[PDB]
Protein backbone atom coordinates (compact mmCIF):
# COMPACT_ATOMS: atom_id res chain seq x y z
CA UNK A 1 0.00 0.00 0.00
CA UNK A 2 2.65 2.29 0.68
CA UNK A 3 6.70 1.33 -0.24
CA UNK A 4 9.33 3.15 1.22
CA UNK A 5 12.69 4.02 -0.47
CA UNK A 6 15.51 5.58 2.01
CA UNK A 7 19.21 7.39 0.29
CA UNK A 8 21.14 9.64 1.42
CA UNK A 9 23.36 7.64 3.99
CA UNK A 10 27.26 8.54 4.24
CA UNK A 11 29.92 9.43 6.46
CA UNK A 12 30.48 12.96 7.89
CA UNK A 13 33.07 14.53 10.37
CA UNK A 14 31.40 15.60 13.70
CA UNK A 15 29.59 19.37 13.46
CA UNK A 16 28.49 18.77 9.93
CA UNK A 17 25.21 17.90 8.27
CA UNK A 18 23.55 15.91 5.96
CA UNK A 19 20.11 15.17 4.66
CA UNK A 20 18.13 11.52 4.05
CA UNK A 21 15.64 11.00 1.92
CA UNK A 22 12.44 9.03 1.67
CA UNK A 23 10.73 8.29 -1.54
CA UNK A 24 7.02 6.88 -1.01
CA UNK A 25 4.91 5.08 -3.88
CA UNK A 26 1.47 3.54 -3.81
CA UNK A 27 -0.32 5.59 -1.94
CA UNK A 28 0.25 9.60 -0.80
CA UNK A 29 2.35 10.21 2.27
CA UNK A 30 -0.47 12.71 3.28
CA UNK A 31 -2.26 9.18 4.15
CA UNK A 32 0.20 7.92 6.09
CA UNK A 33 1.63 8.95 9.93
CA UNK A 34 5.40 9.20 9.23
CA UNK A 35 7.84 9.02 11.30
CA UNK A 36 12.02 8.68 11.32
CA UNK A 37 13.52 5.66 13.87
CA UNK A 38 17.42 4.88 14.06
CA UNK A 39 18.99 1.83 15.10
CA UNK A 40 22.53 2.12 17.07
CA UNK A 41 24.62 -0.75 17.02
CA UNK A 42 24.15 -1.97 20.46
CA UNK A 43 20.72 -0.39 21.32
CA UNK A 44 17.09 -1.02 20.26
CA UNK A 45 15.17 1.33 17.45
CA UNK A 46 14.68 4.24 18.96
CA UNK A 47 12.70 7.15 17.79
CA UNK A 48 14.04 10.75 16.15
CA UNK A 49 11.17 12.31 14.79
CA UNK A 50 7.51 12.57 13.83
CA UNK A 51 5.69 14.83 11.31
CA UNK A 52 2.77 16.65 12.48
CA UNK A 53 2.27 20.68 14.21
CA UNK A 54 5.85 22.19 13.92
CA UNK A 55 7.24 18.38 14.00
CA UNK A 56 8.25 16.32 17.31
CA UNK A 57 11.81 15.20 17.98
CA UNK A 58 13.56 12.90 20.86
CA UNK A 59 15.38 15.50 23.25
CA UNK A 60 18.61 13.98 21.58
CA UNK A 61 17.93 15.21 18.84
CA UNK A 62 15.54 18.76 19.55
CA UNK A 63 17.30 21.97 18.03
CA UNK A 64 19.43 19.98 15.56
CA UNK A 65 17.45 17.89 13.29
CA UNK A 66 14.33 18.83 11.47
CA UNK A 67 12.01 16.43 9.63
CA UNK A 68 9.52 17.59 6.17
CA UNK A 69 7.65 16.22 3.82
CA UNK A 70 6.95 17.31 0.51
CA UNK A 71 3.83 16.42 -0.56
CA UNK A 72 4.16 16.43 -4.25
CA UNK A 73 7.68 14.51 -4.70
CA UNK A 74 5.83 12.11 -2.23
CA UNK A 75 8.71 12.33 0.11
CA UNK A 76 10.46 12.17 3.28
CA UNK A 77 13.16 14.44 4.51
CA UNK A 78 15.44 14.36 7.84
CA UNK A 79 17.73 17.14 7.68
CA UNK A 80 20.47 16.52 10.53
CA UNK A 81 22.80 19.23 11.43
CA UNK A 82 25.60 19.47 14.24
CA UNK A 83 25.85 15.49 13.68
CA UNK A 84 27.82 13.75 16.71
CA UNK A 85 29.23 10.71 17.02
CA UNK A 86 26.24 9.28 19.15
CA UNK A 87 24.31 9.65 16.15
CA UNK A 88 26.39 6.95 14.04
CA UNK A 89 23.35 4.99 13.10
CA UNK A 90 20.64 2.72 10.48
CA UNK A 91 18.18 5.35 10.49
CA UNK A 92 14.48 3.65 8.96
CA UNK A 93 11.31 5.52 7.67
CA UNK A 94 7.79 4.51 8.58
CA UNK A 95 3.93 4.80 8.16
CA UNK A 96 1.07 4.46 10.25
CA UNK A 97 -1.84 4.80 8.44
CA UNK A 98 -4.04 7.32 9.22
CA UNK A 99 -7.54 6.14 9.06
CA UNK A 100 -6.98 4.54 12.51
CA UNK A 101 -7.30 7.23 14.02
CA UNK A 102 -4.13 6.59 16.28
CA UNK A 103 -0.37 7.65 16.43
CA UNK A 104 1.90 5.46 17.80
CA UNK A 105 4.36 8.11 18.50
CA UNK A 106 7.47 6.18 18.92
CA UNK A 107 5.87 2.97 19.58
CA UNK A 108 7.85 1.24 16.32
CA UNK A 109 6.18 -2.29 16.61
CA UNK A 110 2.62 -0.29 15.94
CA UNK A 111 3.99 0.60 12.30
CA UNK A 112 3.04 -0.94 9.03
CA UNK A 113 5.87 -0.07 6.55
CA UNK A 114 9.47 0.60 6.63
CA UNK A 115 12.26 1.50 4.12
CA UNK A 116 15.27 -0.38 3.86
CA UNK A 117 17.39 2.08 6.29
CA UNK A 118 20.23 4.22 5.58
CA UNK A 119 24.08 4.40 7.36
CA UNK A 120 24.59 7.15 8.67
CA UNK A 121 28.27 7.34 10.33
CA UNK A 122 29.40 9.82 12.14
CA UNK A 123 33.62 10.22 12.73
CA UNK A 124 34.67 12.72 15.24
CA UNK B 1 -28.72 15.20 43.06
CA UNK B 2 -26.10 17.76 40.84
CA UNK B 3 -22.87 16.89 40.47
CA UNK B 4 -20.70 19.35 42.16
CA UNK B 5 -17.79 21.31 40.07
CA UNK B 6 -14.32 20.67 39.92
CA UNK B 7 -12.49 20.13 42.96
CA UNK B 8 -8.98 22.14 43.43
CA UNK B 9 -6.39 19.95 41.17
CA UNK B 10 -9.36 17.67 40.60
CA UNK B 11 -8.92 18.46 36.56
CA UNK B 12 -6.25 16.70 34.95
CA UNK B 13 -3.30 18.92 33.36
CA UNK B 14 -2.73 19.57 29.89
CA UNK B 15 1.59 19.95 30.96
CA UNK B 16 1.19 16.50 32.96
CA UNK B 17 0.24 14.97 29.69
CA UNK B 18 3.39 14.33 27.82
CA UNK B 19 2.13 11.54 24.68
CA UNK B 20 0.71 13.13 21.60
CA UNK B 21 -2.71 15.02 22.05
CA UNK B 22 -3.32 14.04 18.34
CA UNK B 23 -4.42 11.00 20.58
CA UNK B 24 -7.68 12.73 21.85
CA UNK B 25 -7.85 15.62 18.98
CA UNK B 26 -8.50 12.80 16.29
CA UNK B 27 -11.38 11.88 18.84
CA UNK B 28 -13.29 15.41 18.33
CA UNK B 29 -12.30 16.13 14.86
CA UNK B 30 -14.80 15.54 11.66
CA UNK B 31 -14.40 11.89 11.78
CA UNK B 32 -16.98 10.19 13.79
CA UNK B 33 -19.69 7.54 13.86
CA UNK B 34 -23.25 9.38 12.82
CA UNK B 35 -25.86 6.59 11.62
CA UNK B 36 -29.83 7.00 11.28
CA UNK B 37 -32.90 4.55 11.68
CA UNK B 38 -30.51 1.50 12.24
CA UNK B 39 -31.52 -1.47 14.15
CA UNK B 40 -28.84 -3.48 15.90
CA UNK B 41 -27.41 -6.69 13.65
CA UNK B 42 -25.72 -8.35 16.99
CA UNK B 43 -25.62 -8.19 20.17
CA UNK B 44 -21.67 -8.81 21.58
CA UNK B 45 -20.92 -9.97 25.54
CA UNK B 46 -23.82 -9.03 27.61
CA UNK B 47 -23.56 -5.12 27.46
CA UNK B 48 -22.96 -4.58 23.65
CA UNK B 49 -24.43 -3.89 19.96
CA UNK B 50 -23.16 -4.82 16.77
CA UNK B 51 -24.62 -1.99 13.93
CA UNK B 52 -23.81 -2.00 10.62
CA UNK B 53 -23.68 1.42 8.95
CA UNK B 54 -22.49 2.65 5.58
CA UNK B 55 -18.54 3.57 5.40
CA UNK B 56 -19.27 6.26 2.20
CA UNK B 57 -15.27 6.56 2.15
CA UNK B 58 -16.28 1.34 0.90
CA UNK B 59 -19.76 0.16 1.38
CA UNK B 60 -20.29 -1.42 5.13
CA UNK B 61 -18.36 -0.90 8.20
CA UNK B 62 -19.68 -2.87 11.77
CA UNK B 63 -19.96 -0.58 14.93
CA UNK B 64 -19.47 -1.95 18.15
CA UNK B 65 -21.49 -0.06 20.66
CA UNK B 66 -20.57 -0.56 24.24
CA UNK B 67 -23.22 0.38 27.45
CA UNK B 68 -22.35 0.30 30.64
CA UNK B 69 -24.71 -2.67 31.85
CA UNK B 70 -27.42 -5.44 30.17
CA UNK B 71 -30.19 -2.73 30.60
CA UNK B 72 -28.94 -0.80 28.53
CA UNK B 73 -28.13 -3.01 25.64
CA UNK B 74 -31.23 -5.16 26.01
CA UNK B 75 -33.15 -2.08 25.88
CA UNK B 76 -31.91 -1.14 22.15
CA UNK B 77 -31.60 -4.48 20.86
CA UNK B 78 -34.59 -4.74 19.29
CA UNK B 79 -35.20 -0.78 18.36
CA UNK B 80 -34.65 1.43 15.42
CA UNK B 81 -32.45 4.06 16.94
CA UNK B 82 -29.94 6.64 15.63
CA UNK B 83 -26.17 6.07 16.80
CA UNK B 84 -23.97 9.20 17.41
CA UNK B 85 -20.45 9.49 18.97
CA UNK B 86 -16.67 9.43 18.97
CA UNK B 87 -15.05 6.07 17.37
CA UNK B 88 -12.22 4.16 17.85
CA UNK B 89 -10.07 1.43 16.03
CA UNK B 90 -6.52 0.96 18.14
CA UNK B 91 -7.09 -1.98 20.23
CA UNK B 92 -10.62 -2.33 19.23
CA UNK B 93 -11.64 -5.89 19.58
CA UNK B 94 -14.86 -7.80 18.97
CA UNK B 95 -16.39 -10.40 16.93
CA UNK B 96 -20.02 -11.25 15.73
CA UNK B 97 -20.22 -14.23 18.09
CA UNK B 98 -5.76 -9.27 20.36
CA UNK B 99 -6.92 -9.34 17.04
CA UNK B 100 -6.06 -7.31 13.38
CA UNK B 101 -6.47 -3.35 13.09
CA UNK B 102 -9.19 -3.39 10.91
CA UNK B 103 -11.04 -0.15 9.20
CA UNK B 104 -14.14 -2.31 9.03
CA UNK B 105 -14.22 -2.60 12.19
CA UNK B 106 -14.26 0.11 15.30
CA UNK B 107 -15.39 0.27 18.87
CA UNK B 108 -17.38 3.44 20.94
CA UNK B 109 -19.35 3.59 23.67
CA UNK B 110 -23.38 5.35 24.28
CA UNK B 111 -24.80 7.37 21.84
CA UNK B 112 -27.91 5.50 21.23
CA UNK B 113 -31.01 7.56 20.77
CA UNK B 114 -34.51 5.84 20.07
CA UNK B 115 -35.57 7.14 16.56
CA UNK B 116 -38.90 6.82 16.38
CA UNK B 117 -40.38 9.82 17.91
CA UNK B 118 -37.40 11.70 18.44
CA UNK B 119 -37.62 13.62 15.15
CA UNK B 120 -37.74 17.61 15.34
CA UNK B 121 -39.28 19.02 12.51
CA UNK B 122 -36.36 22.44 12.26
CA UNK B 123 -32.74 21.98 13.68
CA UNK B 124 -32.62 23.13 17.54
CA UNK B 125 -29.69 25.33 19.01
CA UNK B 126 -27.87 25.04 22.19
CA UNK B 127 -26.26 27.90 23.15
CA UNK B 128 -22.07 27.34 24.28
CA UNK B 129 -20.91 30.16 27.37
CA UNK B 130 -17.06 29.46 26.78
CA UNK B 131 -15.32 30.95 29.93
CA UNK B 132 -10.97 31.61 29.38
CA UNK B 133 -9.79 31.57 32.85
CA UNK B 134 -13.14 32.86 34.55
CA UNK B 135 -13.72 35.23 31.34
CA UNK B 136 -16.77 34.78 28.85
CA UNK B 137 -15.51 35.70 25.94
CA UNK B 138 -17.18 33.59 23.53
CA UNK B 139 -20.32 32.28 22.91
CA UNK B 140 -22.06 29.99 20.07
CA UNK B 141 -24.05 27.11 19.81
CA UNK B 142 -23.97 23.62 18.76
CA UNK B 143 -27.48 22.04 16.86
CA UNK B 144 -29.30 18.84 17.11
CA UNK B 145 -32.46 17.06 15.31
CA UNK B 146 -33.58 15.48 18.61
CA UNK B 147 -35.93 16.35 21.35
CA UNK B 148 -33.91 13.50 23.19
CA UNK B 149 -29.94 13.92 22.92
CA UNK B 150 -26.98 12.28 24.56
CA UNK B 151 -24.73 14.43 25.98
CA UNK B 152 -21.92 12.40 24.11
CA UNK B 153 -23.23 14.20 21.02
CA UNK B 154 -23.23 17.63 22.12
CA UNK B 155 -19.99 17.27 23.89
CA UNK B 156 -18.45 16.20 20.18
CA UNK B 157 -20.15 19.13 18.40
CA UNK B 158 -18.71 21.74 21.50
CA UNK B 159 -15.24 20.07 20.91
CA UNK B 160 -15.48 19.52 17.38
CA UNK B 161 -16.00 24.04 17.07
CA UNK B 162 -13.47 24.42 19.67
CA UNK B 163 -10.74 22.21 17.95
CA UNK B 164 -11.52 24.01 14.20
CA UNK B 165 -11.82 27.72 16.03
CA UNK B 166 -9.94 27.62 19.57
CA UNK B 167 -7.14 25.04 19.04
CA UNK B 168 -8.57 23.05 21.94
CA UNK B 169 -6.25 19.83 21.02
CA UNK B 170 -3.60 20.24 18.53
CA UNK B 171 -0.90 18.06 17.24
CA UNK B 172 1.08 17.78 20.38
CA UNK B 173 -0.49 19.45 23.31
CA UNK B 174 -2.90 22.19 23.25
CA UNK B 175 -2.64 26.31 24.64
CA UNK B 176 -5.35 25.30 27.44
CA UNK B 177 -3.93 24.18 30.64
CA UNK B 178 -7.63 22.54 31.97
CA UNK B 179 -10.97 21.93 30.69
CA UNK B 180 -13.96 21.08 31.59
CA UNK B 181 -17.63 20.91 29.79
CA UNK B 182 -20.79 20.95 31.89
CA UNK B 183 -24.29 20.35 31.09
CA UNK B 184 -26.97 22.18 32.96
CA UNK B 185 -30.95 21.18 33.11
CA UNK B 186 -33.20 22.68 35.51
CA UNK B 187 -30.71 23.26 38.52
CA UNK B 188 -29.03 19.86 37.79
CA UNK B 189 -25.66 19.55 36.05
CA UNK B 190 -22.37 17.41 35.38
CA UNK B 191 -19.46 18.10 33.85
CA UNK B 192 -16.69 15.70 31.68
CA UNK B 193 -12.65 16.66 31.69
CA UNK B 194 -11.29 17.52 28.55
CA UNK B 195 -7.92 16.85 29.12
CA UNK B 196 -6.15 13.21 29.05
CA UNK B 197 -4.72 11.70 32.12
CA UNK B 198 -1.23 12.02 33.19
CA UNK B 199 1.70 10.18 31.51
CA UNK B 200 3.16 9.56 28.32
CA UNK B 201 0.17 7.01 26.81
CA UNK B 202 -3.45 8.12 25.76
CA UNK B 203 -5.68 5.32 25.95
CA UNK B 204 -8.67 6.58 24.05
CA UNK B 205 -11.02 3.16 25.21
CA UNK B 206 -11.01 4.14 29.05
CA UNK B 207 -11.42 8.20 28.17
CA UNK B 208 -14.80 7.25 25.94
CA UNK B 209 -15.81 4.62 28.40
CA UNK B 210 -17.26 7.75 30.50
CA UNK B 211 -19.97 7.86 27.69
CA UNK B 212 -21.01 4.58 28.19
CA UNK B 213 -24.00 5.13 30.28
CA UNK B 214 -25.75 6.71 27.49
CA UNK B 215 -26.59 9.48 29.62
CA UNK B 216 -29.34 12.00 28.13
CA UNK B 217 -30.46 15.80 28.07
CA UNK B 218 -33.91 17.70 26.36
CA UNK B 219 -32.38 19.44 23.78
CA UNK B 220 -34.93 22.24 24.94
CA UNK B 221 -33.88 22.55 28.12
CA UNK B 222 -30.11 22.11 28.26
CA UNK B 223 -27.48 24.58 28.83
CA UNK B 224 -23.54 24.05 27.86
CA UNK B 225 -20.73 25.55 29.77
CA UNK B 226 -17.00 25.36 28.98
CA UNK B 227 -14.52 26.03 31.28
CA UNK B 228 -10.54 26.59 30.19
CA UNK B 229 -7.68 27.56 31.72
CA UNK B 230 -4.37 28.91 29.72
CA UNK B 231 -0.64 28.13 29.94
Amino acid sequence: QVQLVESGGGSVQAGGSLRLSCAASGSTVSAYYMAWFRQAPGKGREGVAVIGGSGVYADAVKGRFTISQDNAKNTLYLQMNSLKPEDTAMYYCAAYWKGYKYHPKFDDSAYEYWGQGTQVTVSS
Amino acid sequence: ESQPDPKPDELHKSSKFTGLMENMKVLYDDNHVSAINVKSIDQFLYFDLIYSIKDTKGNYDNVRVEFKNKDLADKYKDKYVDVFGANYYYQCYFSKKSHQTDKRKTCMYGGVTEHNGNQLDKYRSITVRVFEDGKNLLSFDVQTNKKKVTAQELDYLTRHYLVKNKKLYEFNNSPYETGYIKFIENENSFWYDMMPAPGDKFDQSKYLMMYNDNKMVDSKDVKIEVYLTTK
